[PDB]
């Protein structure tokens, strides 16, 4: 009877524990990510923090190039996180082998999507405590942004955020947004929209940041890039000789 | 409720894999190990408690090769260490056998990492009793590694494990800051059979003997080899030194 | 091959098969049985390969008596030529097919008429006032053509049939040696121990 | 590893209760409203689009999909369970029927397929029930339109209008008011829009609603010519404007 | 796939499933069988929790193994039919590779042998069933009645009687038996079994049935009247007293 | 607590410890002990054999593994046959693919690994019995201790089973003595047959109870039983 | 492991009891009421709609008689999800026997093929009985008309009337009350009308809320025709019965 | 619940022990091993009078050299039965030659552990231990007559003499003192009647007892009713006599 | 097309005496026209007192005795290092033989 909760069934009230707590896995990194649509690239900023001393800073990331077009940041233990990313990348290269073109960002997230909704229907597979989004300037769609999570639940944003303070994130750029009334940083480079993607960062946190405490990726026609921690630094400078 | 700590892959109501903690208590208890990458390498140790005199002496090898350039050692149930390892070059002579060049550190290590992680999505199986210690010199310099029981692994400039970690992480850490431009293959050795003696102090009580192994570009060709003879007694004295 | 004839009279069907059982060189045996009854009112006649032909004929033998014991109940001539069909039927397309052909004479009981069906080892099956398997045939269908009469009586029928054996003896390369008569009616299957000479 | 999960992970307890079914069904009323009317001349099925933050492009997300054309479902419950639901339902369509027959199941038959999927996931080895209820809306020649309702359990009924989840009992109340055997499909589409219009807490619009219609052959959304007998998809999805343009009549 | 052990030991011994099998047994209608000089009976009772039945497409509690055996039991009717379909393919089986029908003990070591498997392989319960297996071996007049049981054991009976009360008939049987002179008459054979049934029937002309087995495949059951009459003369037998 | 945590191998308790294991490890201790020892040309192994009345055999407890190794246990009889018709078939393979003489130290490998898997698996059982296990190979004498958990070692010598510490100490004592019997096996036994007494208690080493076992540079593993250990009681 | 989860669908209880059968019974006995009677030229059966509403579309719904063959027919009583699945192979069995054949299936041979399917859910595999009832309707040459019923467990049996369902207790009652093996199909109708009419749960006994089915040999032919009545069929038949 | 092949924290397997439990409440059986034969005895134990005491096989025919008797669960001797015979058999065809009698035995203990949900070491699918001890008694050229005790356990020890079932410890007891190395087959034939008489409910007779011997001259045969009614006779009066 | 037979020459021969027995062979291995080796033993001691030669495609034949030996290795294993007597080594091997029956040993073999 009390087993609803180890597995994934239906407790009385029509619920499945098993994914809630899955859900409450993603933040166990406490680190926060948030993406946004330019007019034509798309950008995504997450918190980097090396606690250990005695670790390589540059193996700690939670950004990953899934394919040429694709790129995926995840919110969640990094374990879960290489397990997703693998799959992914496998299930990219199969789909341009099989199609003939490469798969859509819209396609793997709804891919990813399923396979998790499965984690949520059998009970020998446990759900992944991770929260996938994905970004790309799809031939098709342009620039975007789609994320999945332990729930098999997934959708198309205009701009997101994920971790503990996803709210605050959130609400920062919603009421950019309800200003500026379109559904895109209207920047024709994607240095400048990585710096607004910053700008918000520090102001919803209301931190600040050095260049080794973010980590950046950015996804323009045919590519998908990370930039360094120097890259990163030209643009901490550029946002700071303006406030 | 209760009793999430009884299956393997459940998440409990914080979102914690309970097996996979007891898993590392399994590795706490387990002898101190460790690993220190140089400017052209890296080298490995390990404690290895002499329970009696009856153990024949440099006979009880617990450091191993995987492929012919990459180096591993763990500390907890050593039989799941060895398991690990054998699955290790399994996924090594395969990526030889179709891409001819051998397995690059990075790649060798998510595929331990995906390995392990694979034994904590099902309650059919448990989850592995041990951390490890490994890496090597591959077409772009060395890399070290260290492996936890849930899959989690990250590159290192040192790293520790065991009854020991923390002394040995404070003499990692040390080593570090002291030495921004790169500790070399040769010094890397001796601070390594210092790091361990010292370690040795949470576990005192009991004797031990030391082994320790490398790979380096310039002194092993990029090849992965034990510590013997002269050199090993070197390192041996350069620690028995300064432990007074 | 052997000799398997079959003809259905007014109330029964008689089915006559040569008793020869000749292997390269030297006659075997010359008092073979090719029949196998399938249930108290249905036999089954059969010639072809060496090994195949009993094999197949005594495993439709078990699965009738099978059906026959579960049932309690005698399946009609028409239901059993049926399966027997589709056995030869899947057969054919297996690995090593059965090849055997058979006469099915049965006595059906519910509509009180005999009946004889004639197939092959492709799963070929017909329903005839008369048939036979192989060259048989081609020296007695001129004779059955010709005497056959629906109303004929069991006594008639054994009368056309020694016509064809005679016919058969005649212009047949090879010695037969003679052959086994057996009657189905409504009381059953009954040997006719007395051909060698009726 | 393998899944050593191969008993039943629904049963029956002493009262004769399935409670994963139950529980599933429990599941779907915690879903939002969605609702299906019958006309004499189309079926519409409509529901509301509750973006979960505004930031989400509620487009992106469709609640009403394409079976077949001349078949659309919708449902209430676990959107990630419905979506599954749809892959499988679009592709034994083909498995199961096209590809025999040449042409698109019946919708009774497409319904009873999706349905047996349903049941399986409630009695086959390591599984839990789908917690949504569906309902399917179709046309086909010998049958005309109809509508149909599948719930976790797989059992599945015709209607002439009907709702489920969250205020299923009261827009029900509200179809049977209005409903009568001579609508017109704008008739059944305007119903549908006042009754959905109860259930619905903000904003109320083309870009917060989704309703789709089975009516007539859309020549237009064919996208060939050449072939007499094939006259285009009855299945036609509303756009927000057309959506719109009726809420002014409302 | 389903391969759990539902058979296992407790820690007393004892295989509680196979225990809880023979319970079901014991909740069966009860069935009873002696053996005569030249004949073996098979009696039955009839419940009565429901009347209203078609006694002639119902099935009866005798089944035919082949045409000189026959089978009846006590317990779950659907696990019977399992028992009753693998002993019939079996006796097919045997003819067609030995030339030769079974004997009755050759028949009940395969019923026995079913049933014992399914006591010690994964993920299958224990058949919820006794039987009683009687019959002649093939050109023999020696009269054969053997009884299995739930755990896969067998043996042979004299007389036996398995199913509710029947706990009660088997004393009347040791005490009505005497293996010294059995039944040496169909007549008095059947009417002996007629009476142990009637010791827990309680008056039930048509919730009784027999089935008479003879040497040489000659099986035949009783209509109502011809059982009816056994009941009436001993009623008689009672009364006259 | 360890209720919870013990109902199979897959499970780690809340401490890291695998109960079932160390039940299995139980086992051994509860069998009867045997002792193995080598100096620089032989290895020994003696065995005490436990007999279930004064009408039955004393259970054999060595067995001969290839022409040179073999081993002796200490708890669940059918395990060792199970795990020393493995050893067998390695040990052949090796003869047969590589006309090569199977390491000890690669057999100790292959042990270790045959038992973690049944450790780290639902359905199965860790294996109840210890294994002393000596050989000649290409680096001379050699004798290896395996335990259920999977662990091997390699020793100069040791005992296993019930009252083992008494006999374990008196090596760890006698070492550098024992160790250099070379070229003369009746002292090395006779020297295995000192430590083993060194855990009686119940009765005596008999004829029909003591088991010998030795292997070596030019000696064949064989076994010795009855009559042929009398000279050494 | 998973056995922690197992609920074992198939044991026995302490008293020889298959728990889930008798739990699947208790859910069937919660089911619309279904009859089934046979008269001397032909069998009617009849069943009471669980729930329904204004607009639950009659015309097109079928929820408890379904045609197997054109012969035979069946009543359902439970889980109607299941009960098609069951139906399904029915349908096939009956068509395998056909090709085999080439006659209809005797009603028996059907019923207990479906059966079996039935009761191997009761001795293993590990998965939840169907939690249907079925009363079967068949014509043969071999006997004529014929009445049977199938439950959970596995076990069928021959009827001259009988009912699943809801209130079976009460029905059974009125119909040995009230049933003569000297019959008439429209007899038969009427019994089954009036029996339902006393049992139901609900206020009166209208059409919308009843299935009904015939299986006859039109004299005025020579062959079996099986009427399944329309919601009008039905409406009529009651007016006339005096039930309006 | 609990796996079927779980050790206990004593370190042994629990169902391995519950199926000893089960052994005990068995019929009495009893071996007795001499250089002249060896004697295989077993307690009938009918439930009914209406039983007939001969259809109750509890001793049988392994081959010509081997016979073998059996207390506990006895339908679960029927496969280990069925083992042995093909065992034997099998031997013959590819050796010319008689198994010998620890070679078989060890075969039928290598059933034994096989059990299990999924234990990794093959495919032992069998879900619960044999309920049933054996005593298998032979001859073979190399050692002679031999008396083997096989248990679930999957461990056969060999005896001079061995009681099995409920009677067990205390007729083995009895063997204790009444074995030695020159007993004569008709004095363990006499021995084995003796002790089946002390432990059994029943007062011993011909039909609810039952004897059997292998030699090396005339292999395993079952002594019929009239044969061993006499030794019985002959035991009566040994005792009376003193 | 691959011929996975081959001829190596040689001759055998075996002769048993009251209380002796020899098995002979030439030392010779050929293929074709050409020598392989002038010396390369064809008679083997197999263990107990028992000397095989399989003659004729070598390969087969080395195959044969091979697994004959390890065939003595386990029936010591097996059978408390009973001795394996001549006749029951001879339907030993019979059964090696036949278990090749449809892709056989291309060897006469002499024991």
């Amino acid at each position: 009877a009390g087993y609803d909760r180890h597995i994934t069934i239906f407790s009385p009230e029509g619920r499945l524990y098993q994914v809630e707590y899955a859900f409450k896995a993603t933040n166990q990194t406490n680190i926060n990510s948030l993406a946004v649509r330019g007019k034509d690239c798309t950008v995504v900023i997450s918190q980097k923090k090396v606690p250990d001393k005695l670790l390589d800073p540059t193996t700690v990331s939670y950004i990953f190039c899934i394919s040429r077009t694709i790129g995926m940041v995840v919110n969640g233990p990094i374990p879960d996180a290489r397990n997703a990313a693998l799959r992914a990348k496998a299930e990219a290269a199969e789909f341009r082998y099989k199609y003939g073109y490469d798969m859509p960002c819209d396609v793997l997230a709804k891919r990813m999507a399923n396979l998790s909704q499965i984690y949520t229907q059998r009970a020998y597979m446990r759900p992944l405590g991770v929260i996938l989004t994905f970004v790309s300037v799809d031939e098709e769609l342009g620039p975007s942004i789609y994320k999945t999570d332990p729930a098999g639940y997934y959708v198309g944003y205009k701009a997101t955020a994920t971790g503990p303070k996803q709210q605050e994130i959130t609400t920062n750029l919603e009421n950019h947004f309800k200003k500026s009334k379109i559904d895109h940083i209207n920047e024709e480079s994607w240095e400048k929209v990585v710096e607004f993607a910053i700008t918000h960062m520090i102001d919803a946190l209301g931190t600040e940041f050095s260049k080794n405490d973010l980590e950046v990726g950015v996804a323009t026609k045919d590519k998908f890039f990370t930039l360094s921690a120097e890259n990163i630094e030209e643009r901490l400078v550029a946002i700071a000789e303006q406030d | 409720g209760t009793g999430y700590d009884l299956s393997n892959s459940v998440f409990s109501p914080d979102g914690r894999n309970f097996q996979v903690e007891y898993a590392v208590k399994a590795v706490e208890n387990g002898t101190t190990s460790i690993g220190i990458k140089c400017n052209d390498g890296v080298v490995f140790a390990v404690e290895k408690l002499i329970t009696s005199k009856l153990l024949v002496p440099q006979k009880n090898v617990k450091i191993q090769v995987v492929d012919r350039h990459i180096g591993c050692v763990y500390s907890g149930l050593i039989p799941d260490g060895r398991h690990l390892v054998n699955r290790g070059r399994e996924e090594a002579a395969s990526f030889k056998k179709l891409y001819k060049t051998p397995i690059p550190i990075p790649a060798f290590a998510d595929r331990l990492g995906q390995y392990v992680q694979a034994h904590t999505l099902y309650n059919s199986v448990r989850p592995f009793g041990v951390s490890t210690i490994f890496g090597g010199v591959d077409k772009n310099g060395a890399h070290l590694y260290m492996l936890e029981p849930s899959g989690s692994y990250w590159g290192y400039k040192g790293a520790a494990t065991g009854k020991g970690r923390q002394s040995a992480k404070a003499e990692l850490e040390k080593l570090v800051d002291h030495h921004p431009e790169g500790l070399s293959a040769r010094e890397a050795v001796k601070q390594a059979a210092k790091i361990i003696y010292l370690a040795h102090e949470d576990n005192k009580e009991k004797d031990f003997e030391l082994e320790i192994s490398w790979c380096s570009l310039s002194e092993t060709n990029g090849l992965h080899k034990f510590v013997k003879g002269d050199l090993l007694q070197e390192a041996i004295d350069f620690a028995q030194k300064e432990i007074n | 091959m052997d000799i398997i004839l079959g003809i259905r009279v007014q109330d029964s069907v008689i089915l006559a098969s040569s008793k020869a059982v000749t292997r390269g060189i030297s006659v075997l045996k010359d008092s073979d049985d090719k029949t196998r009854q399938l249930s108290p009112h249905t036999l089954m006649s059969f010639a072809g390969e060496a090994g195949d032909t009993v094999q197949f004929a005594e495993y439709i033998q078990a699965n009738i008596q099978l059906y026959s014991i579960r049932e309690d109940y005698e399946l009609s001539p028409q239901a059993v030529s049926s399966f027997v069909r589709q056995e030869l039927a899947k057969s054919i397309r297996s690995r090593r097919p059965y090849q055997v052909n058979v006469l099915i004479g049965g006595y059906d009981k519910k509509k009180n008429k005999p009946e004889l069906y004639q197939i092959d080892y492709l799963g070929t099956k017909v329903e005839l006032p008369y048939g036979a398997h192989g060259y048989s045939g081609f020296y007695t269908f001129s004779l059955l053509d010709h005497h056959y009469r629906p109303d004929m009586t069991t006594e008639e029928g054994l009368d056309l049939l020694k016509l064809c054996v005679q016919e058969l003896e005649k212009r047949m390369p090879m010695d037969f040696k003679g052959v086994i008569v057996k009657i189905v009616d409504k009381d059953g299957i009954r040997q006719v121990d007395d051909f060698q000479a009726q | 590893m393998t899944d050593r999960y191969s008993f039943s992970l629904t049963t029956f307890s002493p009262s004769g209760k399935l409670g994963q079914i139950d529980y599933a069904l429990t599941a779907v009323k915690q879903g939002v409203t969605s609702l299906g009317i019958k006309a004499t001349n189309g079926v519409v099925i409509a529901t509301e689009k509750k973006s979960s933050s505004p930031l989400a492009m509620s487009e992106t997300l469709s609640k009403v999909s394409l079976l077949t054309p001349d078949i659309g479902a919708v449902y209430s419950g676990m959107g990630p369970d419905y979506r599954v639901l749809v892959d499988k339902s679009r592709k034994v369509a083909h498995t199961s029927y096209k590809r025999i027959y040449g042409e698109y199941p019946p919708t009774k038959l497409l319904v009873s397929e999706v349905a047996k999927i349903m049941q399986e996931a409630t009695q086959s080895g390591g599984v839990r029930p789908f917690g949504v209820s569906l309902l399917i809306a179709g046309h086909d020649e010998f049958n005309g339109f109809s509508l149909y309702q599948v719930d976790p359990s797989g059992s599945y009924f015709p209607w002439k209008a009907t709702a489920i989840g969250k205020g299923s009992v009261a827009a029900k109340t509200f179809l049977e008011k209005r409903w009568n055997d001579e609508l017109e499909l704008e008739d059944a589409i305007h119903i549908a829009l006042l009754t959905l219009k109860e259930s619905v807490e903000g904003e109320f619009n083309g870009d917060t609603i989704e309703l789709a219609i089975i009516g007539d052959e859309n020549p237009d959304l064919l996208g060939y010519t050449g072939i007499p007998t094939d006259k285009g998809p009855r299945f036609r999805k509303l756009t927000s404007q057309e959506i719109n343009d009726r809420l002014e009549a409302l | 796939g389903y391969d759990r052990a539902l058979s296992i030991f407790s820690p007393d011994g004892h295989i509680f499933q196979v225990e809880y099998a023979l319970e079901a047994v014991k909740r069966g209608t009860c069935a009873v069988g002696v053996k005569g000089k030249n004949c073996v009976v098979l009696g039955c009772e009839r419940r009565s929790t429901l009347k209203l039945q078609d006694t002639r497409i119902t099935p009866s509690k005798v089944s035919k193994i082949d045409s000189h055996v026959v089978l009846s039991f006590s317990g779950l009717n659907a696990d019977s039919r399992i028992l009753i379909e693998k002993a019939r393919v079996e006796a097919q089986s045997h003819r067609l590779t030995l030339e030769d029908p079974v004997t009755v003990e050759y028949l009940t070591r395969y019923v026995a042998g079913v049933q014992q498997r399914y006591t010690q392989s994964g993920g299958v319960r224990p058949f919820g069933v006794s039987t009683l297996i009687a019959g002649f071996d093939p050109r023999d007049d020696e009269p054969k009645l053997y009884q299995t049981e739930p755990s896969g054991i067998y043996s042979s009976w004299s007389a036996q009687t398995i199913g509710r009360n029947s706990k009660t008939v088997r004393e009347f049987l040791e005490k009505n038996y005497d293996r010294k002179e059995p039944p040496a008459t169909v007549e008095e054979c059947v009417k002996l079994t007629v009476r142990s049934l009637l010791e827990v029937v309680q008056t039930g002309a048509k919730n009784i049935e027999i089935t008479v087995v003879k040497p040489d495949s000659d099986i035949v059951a009783l209509s109502s009247e011809e059982i009816n009459q056994y009941v009436t003369q001993i009623e008689q037998e009672k009364q006259e007293q | 607590f360890r209720n919870n945590y013990d109902g199979d191998t897959v499970t780690f308790s809340p401490t890291g410890r695998l109960f079932q294991v160390e039940y299995a490890l139980e086992a051994i201790k509860q069998g009867s002990v045997t002792v193995g020892l080598r100096s620089n040309t032989h290895a020994v192994l003696v065995a005490l054999k436990r007999n279930a009345d004064e009408l039955s055999s004393y259970q054999k407890k060595i067995i001969k593994c290839d022409e040179h190794m073999g081993l002796s246990l200490a708890g669940l009889a059918p395990d060792a046959r199970v795990l020393s018709n493995y050893l067998r078939q390695q040990c052949n393979y090796s003869s047969l693919v590589f006309n090569r003489k199977l390491a000890v130290e690669r057999a100790g490998h292959l042990l270790c690994d045959k038992a973690q898997k049944n450790t780290q698996s639902y359905g199965g059982r860790p294996y109840g019995v210890g294994l002393l296990i000596i050989g000649y190979d290409k680096s001379g004498a050699h004798l290896l201790e395996f335990q259920p958990s999977g662990n091997v070692t390699e020793l100069y010598g040791t005992a296993i089973g019930a009252r083992s510490q008494g006999a374990k100490t008196y090596l760890e004592r006698t070492l550098d003595t024992f160790i250099k019997i070379d070229g003369n096996p009746d002292e090395l036994i006779k020297a295995g047959v000192e430590a083993i007494s060194q855990s009686l208690r119940d009765e005596s080493l008999t004829v029909d109870n003591l088991s010998i076992a030795i292997v070596g540079k030019d000696t064949p593993f064989t076994i010795y039983d009855g009559e042929a250990v009398a000279k050494y009681i | 492991g998973s056995r922690r989860y197992d609920s074992r669908t198939t044991i026995f209880s302490p008293e020889g009891r298959l728990y889930q059968v008798e739990y699947a019974l208790e859910s069937i006995s919660h089911a619309g009421t279904a009859i089934g009677i046979m008269a001397s030229d032909g069998i009617v059966l009849a069943a009471e709609r669980k729930v329904t509403s204004t607009l639950l579309e009659q015309d097109t719904s079928t929820e408890k008689l379904y045609k197997l063959n054109d012969k035979i027919a069946v009543a359902v009583a439970g889980l109607t999800a299941d009960a098609e699945i069951l139906i399904n192979t029915a349908r096939i069995h009956a068509q395998n026997y056909l090709k085999t054949y080439n006659e209809d299936i005797p009603v028996e041979i059907l019923v207990r093929r479906l059966s079996d399917i039935k009761q191997g859910y009761t001795q293993h595999g590990g998965l939840r009985p169907f939690g249907v009832s079925f009363i079967y309707a068949g014509y043969d040459d071999r006997y004529g008309y014929q009445l049977y019923t199938s439950n959970p467990s596995g076990n069928y049996t021959g009827w001259k009337a009988i009912s699943v369902g809801a209130n079976t207790s009460a029905a059974q009652t009125l119909l040995q009350m009230d049933y003569k093996d000297d019959m008439k199909v429209d007899d038969a109708i009427e019994l089954a009308l009036k029996t339902l009419s006393k049992t139901t749960d609900s206020s009166a006994l209208t059409y919308d809320r009843l299935e009904f089915a015939t299986i006859r040999k039109g004299a005025n032919d020579g062959e079996v025709y099986q009427k399944i009545f329309k919601p009008q069929e039905i409406k009529d038949i009651l007016v006339k019965t005096g039930i309006t | 619940d609990r796996g079927v092949s779980t050790f206990s924290p004593e370190g042994r397997l629990f169902q391995v022990e519950y199926s000893l439990e089960a052994i005990k409440l068995g019929s009495t059986a009893i071996g007795i091993a001499t250089k002249e034969g060896v004697v295989l005895g077993v307690e009938k134990r009918a439930t009914s009078p209406l039983l007939e005491s001969d259809s109750i096989e509890k001793i049988v025919e392994i081959d010509r050299h081997i016979g073998c008797a059996m207390s506990g669960l006895t339908a679960d001797a029927r496969s280990m039965i069925e083992h042995a015979r093909t065992a034997a058999v099998t031997h013959n065809l590819y050796y010319d030659e008689d198994i010998n009698v620890e070679s078989l035995t060890q075969s039928v203990c290598d059933l034994a552990l096989r059990f299990g949900e999924g234990a990794s070491g093959e495919e032992r699918l069998m879900s619960r231990p044999f309920g049933v001890a054996l005593l298998i008694a032979g001859h073979d050229a190399d050692d002679g007559y031999q008396l083997f005790h096989a248990e679930p356990s999957g461990t056969f020890y060999r005896y001079n003499a061995k009681a099995i079932g409920s009677g067990s410890e205390g007729a083995q007891a009895e063997l204790l003192n009444e074995w030695h190395s020159s007993l004569t087959l008709k004095e363990a034939e006499l021995l084995v009647l003796k002790i089946l008489k002390q432990v059994m409910e029943e007062k011993l007779d011909e039909n609810n007892a039952q004897l059997s011997c292998i030699t090396k001259q005339d292999g395993f045969k079952i002594y019929d009713n009239e044969k061993t009614a006499e030794l019985i006779k002959e035991l009566k009066e040994k005792e009376a006599a003193e | 097309q691959f011929n996975p037979y081959g001829d190596n020459g040689g001759t055998i021969l075996g002769i048993a005496g009251e209380d002796f027995a020899v098995l002979a062979g030439d030392t010779r291995n050929i293929t074709d026209y050409s020598i392989n080796s002038r010396y390369e033993p064809k008679v083997f001691d197999c263990g107990d007192n028992i000397v095989m030669s399989a003659n004729g495609f070598a390969a087969d034949g080395d195959a044969l005795v091979k697994r004959f030996k390890n065939s003595v290795k386990w029936y010591h294993f097996d059978h408390n290092d009973k001795k394996l007597s001549i006749n029951s080594a001879a339907r030993n091997i019979q059964h090696l033989l036949y278990g090749k029956r449809f892709f056989p040993y291309y060897v006469h073999t002499i024991i």
